[PDB]
């Protein structure tokens, strides 16, 4: 994940370590960087 | 074995020449990743002191065994006996950002702080001898030859441990000068 | 035991060879690196041999009289032009040292290529054999051939700022001259740069 | 008997950037949901290379206007991310916190001029250990460089390569004379068609492979 | 407003030892030293060497063989001696007030400082070492 | 050699200038003073040490400096200010105090 280098099932539950996440029913600046037109516009030579 | 001699091609005569036989060799203690894994104290040390090695004594077990190789790449392990917060910066960083308390900063503990900082210089493998004209004597190894700098208030002792060391291009090791007496006699 | 080494369009033939001593490798390492970004172009016209004079092997010279040559040395040839026009380049040193001897004069001369050469304290001269090296003796072989792969802290090193390989010749045994033998043994070299890659084209003066 | 831990004296204190986790003192809290919230960026380079920002030039302007006389050298700067021209860009803003960078740097020039005024420019990446050239020919079919003629598409992108000895290069250049660890990058106007008081806005981005490493914290 | 005077012979012959002297009296010419100058006709500025309290005379090399001075403090008078005048050497002799005192040393480079090298390389003649961690112009250290 | 202009002219009451132009080796580490030189007759310092003047100076002449050159300021140009004003700035190549040689100060 983040900086965390621990290699073990952490002691405390996720519920008590971090705050849980709700959902309703992404990463736009990577979609932008991927969608970028690389290369040329005219005929090479 | 009456070899060509001049060819300097490696020749290793066994003891099987005079009817004696060659025994079993267990060469662990003369390994490279093993002989450099011990702690080599750096003296004298003070605040705003770089953790770059070669400041190890030339004659120490880890100083001479290191200067016996031109190029050496290893992961440094530090042990510092400081008196305040000990800030450490990577290989290339402004000496101004030395104590911003955002760079790894080990808070003073009762015993010396022991860190395992990585090898961060941009080069492939550092060098013990550079033989290079002054960038843009020879006393000077490039500034990027360090493992980063530490600045605690009053640093009292500094030890250094080269993990996973790799030495290249061996050099002279130069055992102690003997004068008049046959053996050194210590 | 003849040996016809040939670099580029120039070849050297010796009839007293004693073999070739590759130092630290049998082949050069990958010439493609992230720093170059595939902008490095190999030059095959820089492999031509060049002859450089070395200290004369007088009888008076004592053991330990090292006469190192910095590599790369000033070059007025095609290789020299590349150093001037290219910021970064890498090559194999391939130093060849031949000292003509009458063969009736007995002496021992050790030629070794020392990477990152540092002035010796005269106690490391005995331990100077731990490098790619060959021994030049009039009794056995008058020519010593050493091939060394380019090795440096960076994949490409600017030659003007720093030189990785320096050729050093040491008088292991003082030359002894018989009446029949040569009274002085000049020493010459045949260096050739091998696997010359260049990158970073520089601006011009023309 | 109980377990004999035999705790080591040497380590166990607080490193600021250590990989550990704190001890949860508050019971579970379900924060409000934010699914697909617009505008999330994960890596600072996927944002830096996504949106280029301008450079600073004479009198603090983003563009480099056409020279007033024979002078063809419009503007030049060192490649170091700590250059004066790059002091206001986001790329150098995030490269401030990192120790050393590597790989490419795309420059974006977009001619902002009338339809009646054409011009033909040239950017040339000049390599370390040399003094950057006054006339455009000194750099032609020398170094790595390009040329673009303003037409219907104004923008032109030139990917300044990463040619250096070391695999990484320090971001904050500390002297080394005029030159930084990397070389210069100069922009020439080889011929302006009635292209006076007509500008060339210069931006800068991260390369397709630009990477920073070794985070650090200097007074910025 | 220290009391100065320029003095000497006015109508003299060329090719002799200029023997022109002044009286400079307040402290601004007594911790500071005496000045010797003239100006040539329809030309640019001219300067002649001068002496502080240390007895250390010095002159411009242009006429070194035919320039020589001394200093006196008691009579508030100082002496000038310039041999072998030429016709081209014509100007006003009235100024003798040389307030200027020498001092010379150059500060260190953009990243370099005095003992901020107390770290990488410590022993030697070049003391002003190197500060910011990283490759520097002279990363180890330098002399002034 | 130090540098200085050779021409000055003005009217009564207005502010005319005097300047002491130099360079790195002469001005940058050398103080500038200005002095009242009549045909044949005595001088007196006006501004000295850059920051001040002595008891005994009038406030009609004043000094300013900038970078590798210096300047004077002549407030209320007077018939008393009808003398050549000279100055010096130290030379470190031969250990001296290089002078700027003063002008013919004609009052209109």
């Amino acid at each position: 994940s983040g900086n965390t280098g621990s290699i073990i099932n952490n002691y405390y539950m996720q519920q008590y370590q971090n705050s849980m996440d709700t959902q309703l029913g992404n990463d736009w600046f990577s979609k932008l960087a991927s969608s970028a037109f690389t290369g040329l516009f005219g005929a090479l030579l | 074995t009456t070899a060509t001699g001049e060819s300097a091609d490696p020749v290793t005569t066994t003891v099987e020449n005079y009817g004696g036989e060659t025994q079993v060799q267990r060469r662990h203690h003369t390994d490279v990743s093993f002989i450099m894994d011990r702690f080599v104290q750096i003296k004298p040390v003070s605040p705003t002191h770089v953790i770059d090695l070669m400041q190890t004594h030339q004659h120490g077990l880890v100083g001479a065994m290191l200067r016996a190789a031109t190029y050496y790449f290893s992961d440094l392990e530090i042990v510092v006996n400081h008196t305040g917060r000990l800030t450490w910066v990577p290989n290339g960083a402004p000496e101004a950002a030395l104590d911003n308390t955002s760079n790894p900063t080990a808070y003073h503990k009762a015993p010396f702080t022991r860190l395992a900082l990585p090898y961060t210089a941009p080069h492939r493998v550092l060098a013990t001898v550079y033989n290079g004209n002054s960038k843009y004597l020879a006393a000077q190894l490039p500034a990027s030859f360090n493992y980063g700098a530490i600045r605690a208030t009053e640093i009292q002792e500094l030890l250094v441990r080269m993990k996973r060391a790799e030495l290249y291009c061996p050099r002279p090791l130069l055992a102690v000068k003997v004068t008049s007496q046959d053996r050194h006699k210590q | 035991r003849i040996l016809t080494t040939r670099n580029g369009h120039t070849t050297s033939t010796t009839q007293s060879s004693v073999g070739v001593t590759y130092g630290y490798s049998t082949g050069e390492d990958h010439v493609s690196g992230p720093n170059t970004s595939g902008l490095e172009t190999r030059v095959v016209q820089a492999e031509r041999f060049f002859k450089k004079h070395l200290f004369d092997w007088t009888t008076d010279k004592p053991f330990g009289h090292i006469e190192k040559l910095e590599l790369p040395t000033d070059h007025k040839g095609v290789y020299g032009q590349l150093v001037d026009s290219f910021a970064y380049m890498r090559n194999g040193w391939d130093v060849e040292v031949s000292a003509v001897g009458n063969q009736f004069n007995g002496g021992c001369l050790l030629v070794a290529m020392v990477p990152e050469f540092k002035e010796f304290t005269t106690r490391e001269k005995y331990q100077l054999t731990l490098f790619p090296h060959q021994f030049i003796s009039p009794r056995t072989n008058m020519t010593a051939h050493i091939t060394v792969p380019y090795l440096g802290v960076n994949r490409y090193d600017q030659y003007n700022k720093h030189k990785p390989w320096t050729l050093v010749v040491m008088v292991v045994s003082p030359l002894t001259t018989s009446s029949i033998g040569a009274s002085q043994i000049k020493v010459y070299t045949n260096i050739a740069p091998t696997h010359v890659h260049v990158a970073g084209e520089l601006p011009s003066k023309e | 008997g109980i377990v004999p831990v035999a705790c080591s004296d040497g380590y166990g204190g607080l490193v600021t950037t250590d990989p550990k986790t704190a001890d949860p003192a508050y019971g579970m809290v379900y924060n409000p949901p934010r699914t697909n919230y617009p505008g999330r960026f994960t890596n600072l380079l996927d944002v830096a290379e996504a949106c280029p920002t301008f450079l600073c030039f004479d009198d603090g302007k983003p563009y480099v206007v056409t020279r007033a006389d024979e002078q063809r050298l419009l503007a030049k700067f060192d490649l170091s991310l700590a250059a004066k021209h790059m002091s206001n860009t986001y790329l150098s803003g995030i490269a401030q916190y990192y120790a050393q960078y590597s790989g490419t740097i795309n420059l974006h020039f977009m001619f902002t001029g009338s339809t009646d005024s054409k011009a033909r420019y040239m950017v040339a990446y000049v390599p370390p250990g040399v003094t950057t050239p006054p006339d455009t020919p000194e750099r032609a079919a020398h170094c790595i460089h390009a040329e673009w003629d303003t037409g219907l598409n104004s923008k032109f992108t030139f990917s300044i390569p990463y040619v250096s000895a070391a695999d990484y290069a320090y971001t904050a250049s500390d002297v080394a004379d005029t030159t930084n660890v990397q070389g210069w990058v100069c922009i020439y106007q080889i011929t302006h068609g009635k292209a006076e008081q007509d500008t060339l806005v210069v931006s800068v981005s991260a390369g397709k492979d630009f990477e920073l490493r070794l985070p650090i914290d200097p007074r910025a | 407003q220290v009391q100065l005077r320029e003095s000497g012979p006015s109508l003299v012959k060329p090719s002799q030892t200029l023997s022109l002297t002044c009286t400079a009296s307040g402290l601004s010419l007594s911790d500071k030293a005496v000045g010797w100058v003239r100006r040539a006709p329809t030309k640019a500025l001219e300067w002649l060497g001068s002496i502080d309290t240390g007895s250390s005379t010095g002159y411009n090399p242009g006429l070194k063989s035919r320039l020589s001075i001394t200093k006196d403090n008691s009579r508030n008078q100082v002496s000038l001696t310039i041999t072998s005048v030429t016709t081209e050497d014509s100007a006003t002799y009235y100024c003798a007030t040389v307030h200027q005192h020498t001092s010379e040393k150059r500060t260190c480079p953009r990243a370099y400082r005095p003992d901020c090298a107390a770290r990488w390389d410590c022993p030697g003649g070049a003391d002003c070492g190197y500060c910011n961690f990283g490759a520097g112009s002279y990363g180890r250290c330098t002399p002034f | 050699v130090l540098t200085q202009p050779s021409s000055v002219s003005g009217s009564l009451g207005q502010r005319v200038s005097i300047t002491c132009s130099g360079s790195s080796s002469n001005v940058g580490n050398g103080y500038v003073s200005w002095y009242q030189l009549i045909p044949g007759s005595a001088p007196r310092t006006l501004i000295y040490g850059d920051t001040n003047r002595a008891s005994g100076v009038p406030d009609r002449f004043s000094g300013s400096r900038a970078g590798n050159t210096a300047t004077l300021s002549i407030s209320s140009l007077q018939a008393e200010d009808e003398a050549e004003y000279f100055c010096a700035s130290p030379e470190d190549s031969s250990s001296n105090a290089n002078f700027g040689s003063g002008t013919t100060l004609t009052v209109l």
